[PDB]
């Protein structure tokens, strides 16, 4: 015994743009060549 | 900077072994005679003319 007949509320916990903290890979060993270069990757955690 | 009787240092950069070049200090212009030698390194890391 009703139809659309409805009410709203307020609630918590909104999506924000925040900032997130993260850190910067070592520096490979770097070694120079003929039109090539060289690097020794050592990762400690999956790096792009 | 100039003044009378005296010399200048300058710095300059070529490709060729051989290099006959032609500076013009102020007016007037003089002939350099320079033989160039190969670099110890192949590849660079940064560009030129």
């Amino acid at each position: 015994e009703l139809g659309d007949r409805k009410g709203k509320i307020h609630i918590p916990f909104p999506l924000a743009n925040v900032t997130c903290r993260v850190p910067k890979a070592r520096n490979p060993t770097v070694t120079y060549g003929k039109n090539q270069v060289i690097m020794l990757l050592y990762p400690d955690h999956p790096t792009l | 900077e100039v003044e009378g009787n005296s010399q200048l240092q300058i710095s300059f950069s070529t490709a060729l072994a051989s290099a006959e070049f032609r500076v013009q200090v102020c007016s007037t212009q003089v002939h350099c005679a320079a033989e160039c030698h190969p670099p110890k390194d192949h590849i660079v890391n940064y560009p030129a003319s």
